[PDB]
RNA sequence: AUCUAUAAUAGUUUUU
RNA sequence: CCUCUGAAUAAACUAUU
RNA sequence: AGUAGUAACAAGAG
């Protein structure tokens, strides 16, 4: 009734009149910023010259009702001049803090429920848990993070739509909440906000606060978790790591990240080691995932995953051979594969390599909604039976199905603009890409897929690239059932034996797991790891183990020169260069090994010809098993982040660096220390660590002809001096051993 | 590197060109709303200032 | 419903879609089914030629309105006719739900 | 595993 | 004499809400 | 005078 006699008050006036009629509801956002100009250009320089004034308050007419002209003293509070371009009066600061020590007094015992968010994170200082301080050489990492957790299984817009839905039911528009999650969070905050007594736009801000989901790009160490980046400013620094712990609970999906994160690094790192298991079990007993050891969580954590698999075997608890892939459940029956990186064509136009398993292979599907029974071969999908609820579940297991055969047609059937890069430029999982797209229109892979007909045997209900039941064609290799479920015995954790070698195996004797099976990725965890030994690099990622291991080289460069010196055969045999050995592509490691060790036995056999650098950037090269070949070497391969990144044997490289004239060494551009000059070093610019059979003797010299290539070496013979494009745009004379 | 009066040496025709070799097989009022632009563009005057 | 609806009637409770069909009636109600995709949105649809479909053959109103609005049809029909305007506008329904950018 | 939602405010970068 | 007043470029990004 | 520097301030307006 009072918003009617306003209008018609407003109405009856003239300029009021004409601003309603001629003004749309588009236009009045505009005329909500109309005004005659903020000339504000200088804020800070503003507030210091304001705050000399008087009066630089402004305050409604109210206050002039409430608080006194004068204080005891008889100081002015505030003035009756108005604020240009409004009715509002001007005060001064004496008036905040008279009204703070004498205003009247409310009762603020719902600000805690308005503001939940953030006495949560005072609530999660208050109990958190500080360890001691570490000081090692960080390497931290520009990733996205989230900053707002919100809610779990939401987005930005369903977040928008559900506190337009709870907030303001009849301003929605159009909009349906067809997702279950949405649904489901809508209902139980309306029965929380039943009854509330908050004004709505507050309450929409508590509801942005609560569910909204926000995420940056940040340099982080360590934990990626909202808990762990709110403190992260306390927690990781350019020298030191503070251990800590936050005081609040923990989700399970981020406890279940960590530990496949964990067990694959402790797994990749056991498998370079000479007794896998015994290695494998005393880095999960030094191990802790957010303050709590590893052995618990592998104790009282279901996750199906084969590094999590292994290390439970390893510890003798029952484990289920499953793994997870497009939100089902996946349990190989039968059959075997050995994984192929395989570079393919994308239907866009896009080249990109495939992790493509061979053999033949029977597995069983398990999700929330649907079930099936795959057979597959090599890049071959055999057979699928589905029995989805309905059509919604068949046709998404459908798709996953048909994304996992990893078939060519599948492959072609990629359209529109699909990125298998980060808008970062960081390398995606193309299989994950592959699902996203498919997933939200899979027209055109339905279409391309192909129809055969169909037997019609038992009953079984076909099904058409248009997702119909068809009886006497289907899709091919697909069909439709109905008693198929076989879901009781997927949670049936079998008693295995582990081999020393980390081979799981049955009751029966046949292999289940094995450490060719874990993930090549290399992650991040969402909760900090902790790490307990000696070496609390030696589960860490690439680029701080690289660092790491040439830094070791140079602290102990004394006694590790001694030993090189007097008796190599220990000194490949450290345990400090198998996280490094791990980092080498295992085809090459025996390889690389040969390679490098001939070059030190030269450097031993040929005097004057002392280069520390030499040394230290082949070391950690020589400690796997050599095998003996004539193959010349110009860089040697590390995988990093899943590209192959080389370091050259001569001079500097993206990699390993050094600096004369600082004498300093930089790894991925972090300064692993200055080596310190010996006074056996060769100042005679002759090198003999290079070449495997060849001896570096100076500069271009054109007596012997034009250079030639490194592979072409194998002609020469005893004696005979060449010159060789051996480097980045650099031509030596050499000669041959 | 930089370039040397980048700003002075760009011609609104040459992102005329550009546009229109970006919009090919285009709706018709897609390009037209698109090339408005660096039409306006060659023909844009500069006020002189205070004095 | 998904889509906006034409009327909503108090008495029956219910959202009643409205649509004027120059056509044969029947291939317009089953095009209106077919988009709507619903079957708790009355569907009453009306024709120039006099001709009528409703669901369930229900008529919410009575036959002197439904006769009015027969009459209506027709007289505008008529003078469309008499203009000779009725060609065209008959042959422009297909083409009368689409956005042209221009 | 992915991750460019909007709008306000301030700060930074972009010379013959 | 007296009254009033002490000065807001474009794009992108960053932070907070 | 001074600030300052390719053009201004060293009060402006009513
Ligand atoms: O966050 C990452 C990972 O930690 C997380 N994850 C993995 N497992 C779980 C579980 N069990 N619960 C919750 N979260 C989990 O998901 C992310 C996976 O990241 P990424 O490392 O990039 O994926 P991965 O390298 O594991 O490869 P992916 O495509 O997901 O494959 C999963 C699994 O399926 C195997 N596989 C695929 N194909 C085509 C196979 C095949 O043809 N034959 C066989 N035998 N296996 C196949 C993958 O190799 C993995 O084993
Ligand atoms: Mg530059
Ligand atoms: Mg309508």
């Amino acid at each position: 009734m009072e918003r009617i006699k306003e209008l018609r008050d407003l109405m009856s006036q003239s300029r009021t009149r004409e601003i309603l009629t001629k003004t749309t509801v588009d236009h009045m956002a505009i005329i909500k910023k109309y005004t005659s100009g903020r000339q504000e250009k200088n804020p800070a320089l503003r507030m210091k010259w304001m705050m000399a004034m008087k009066y630089p308050i402004t305050a409604d007419k109210r206050i002039m009702e409430m608080i006194p002209e004068r204080n005891e003293q008889g100081q002015t509070l505030w003035s009756k001049t108005n604020d240009a371009g409004s009715d509002r009066v001007m005060v001064s600061p004496l008036a905040v803090t008279w009204w703070n020590r004498n205003g009247p007094t409310t009762s603020t015992v719902h600000y805690p429920k308005v503001y939940k968010t953030y006495f949560e994170k005072v609530e999660r200082l208050k109990h958190g848990t500080f360890g001691p301080v570490h000081f090692r050489n960080q390497v931290k990492i520009r990733r996205r993070v989230d900053i707002n957790p919100g809610h779990a299984d939401l987005s930005a817009k369903e977040a928008q739509d559900v506190i337009m839905e709870v907030v303001f039911p009849n301003e929605v528009g159009a909009r349906i909440l067809t997702s279950e999650s949405q649904l489901t969070i809508t209902k139980e905050k309306k029965k929380e906000l039943q009854d509330c007594k908050i004004a709505p736009l507050m309450v929409a801000y508590m509801l942005e606060r609560e569910l909204v989901r926000k995420t940056r790009f940040l340099p982080v160490a360590g934990g990626t978790s909202s808990v762990y980046i709110e403190v992260l400013h306390l927690t990781q620094g350019t020298c030191w790591e503070q251990m800590y712990t936050p005081g609040g609970e923990v989700r399970n999906d981020d406890v279940d990240q960590s530990l496949i994160i964990a067990a694959r690094n402790i797994v990749r790192r056991a498998t370079v080691s000479a007794d896998p298991l015994a290695s494998l079990l005393e880095m999960c007993h030094s191990t802790q995932i957010g303050g709590v050891r590893m052995v618990d969580i592998l104790r009282q954590n279901p996750t199906e995953e084969q590094a999590v698999d292994i290390c439970k075997a390893a510890m003798g608890l029952r484990i289920s051979s499953s793994f997870s892939f497009g939100g089902f459940t996946f349990k190989r029956t039968s059959g075997s594969s050995v994984k192929r990186e395989e570079e393919v064509l994308t239907g866009n136009l896009q080249t990109l390599k495939i992790r493509v398993h061979e053999g033949y292979e029977e597995f069983t599907m398990v999700g929330r909604r649907a079930t099936a029974i795959l057979r597959k071969a090599t890049r071959r999908l055999i057979q699928l039976i589905v029995s989805g609820k309905d059509e919604q579940s068949i046709a998404e297991a459908i798709i996953v199905a048909m994304v996992f055969s990893q078939e060519d047609c599948m492959i072609k059937a990629v359209r529109g603009d699909l990125n298998f890069v980060n808008r970062a430029n960081q390398r995606l999982n193309p299989m994950h890409q592959l699902l996203r797209h498919f997933q939200k229109d899979a027209k055109v892979l339905f279409q391309n897929w192909g129809i055969e007909p169909i037997d019609n045997v038992m009953g079984m209900i076909g099904i058409l690239p248009d997702m119909t039941p068809s009886t006497e064609m289907s899709l091919r290799g697909v069909r439709v059932s109905k008693m198929g479920v076989d879901e009781y015995s997927s949670t049936e954790r079998v008693v295995v034996s582990i081999d020393r070698f980390l081979r799981v195996r049955d009751q029966r004797g046949n292999v289940l797991l094995s450490p060719e099976e874990v993930s090549e990725t290399q992650g991040t965890e969402k909760l900090t790891i902790t790490y307990s030994s000696s070496m609390m690099w030696e589960i860490n990622g690439p680029e701080s183990v690289l660092v790491n291991t040439y830094q070791w080289i140079i602290r102990n460069w004394e006694n590790v020169k001694i030993q090189w010196s007097q008796d190599p055969t220990m000194l490949y045999n450290k345990m400090e260069f198998e996280p490094f050995q791990s980092l080498v592509p295992k085809a090459a490691r025996g390889q690389y090994s040969g390679f490098v060790r001939v070059l030190f036995q030269q450097m031993r056999d040929v005097l004057g010809t002392f280069d520390t650098v030499q040394i230290i950037k082949l070391l950690p090269f020589a400690a796997a098993p050599p095998e003996q070949s004539r193959m010349q070497f110009s860089s040697l391969t590390v995988n990093v982040r899943g590209s192959g990144m080389r370091i050259v044997v001569r001079g500097n490289s993206p990699v390993f660096n050094y600096n004369k004239a600082t004498k300093r060494l930089t790894v991925l551009g972090k300064d692993a220390g200055a080596l310190m000059e010996d006074p056996d070093e060769g100042t005679a610019g002759v090198e003999s660590a290079v070449l495997r059979g060849f001896l570096i003797l100076g500069k271009e010299n054109k007596r012997y002809g034009p250079a030639l290539s490194i592979n072409e070496l194998s002609n020469l013979a005893k004696g005979e001096k060449a010159n060789v494009l051996i480097g980045q745009g650099d031509v030596v004379l050499v000669m041959k051993r | 590197g930089d370039n040397t009066k980048w700003n002075e040496n760009q011609n609104p025709r040459m992102f005329l060109a550009m546009i229109t070799y970006i919009t090919r097989n285009q709706p018709e009022w897609f390009r037209n709303v698109l090339s408005i632009a660096p039409i306006m563009f060659s023909n844009k005057m500069a006020r002189l200032g205070k004095g | 419903p998904k889509f906006l609806p034409d009327l909503y009637d108090y008495k029956e409770n219910r959202f009643i879609e409205i649509g004027v069909t120059r056509r044969e009636v029947h291939i317009y109600y089953l095009e209106k089914a077919n988009k709507i995709k619903s079957e708790k949105t009355h569907i009453h649809i009306f024709s120039f030629t006099g001709e009528e479909m409703a669901t369930k053959a229900d008529y919410t109103l009575d036959e002197e309105s439904r006769a009015r609005i027969k009459t209506r049809l027709f007289t505008i029909r008529q003078e469309m006719a008499s203009r000779g305007l009725w060609d065209s506008f008959r042959q422009s329904e297909r083409g009368e739900e689409t956005i042209e950018e221009r």
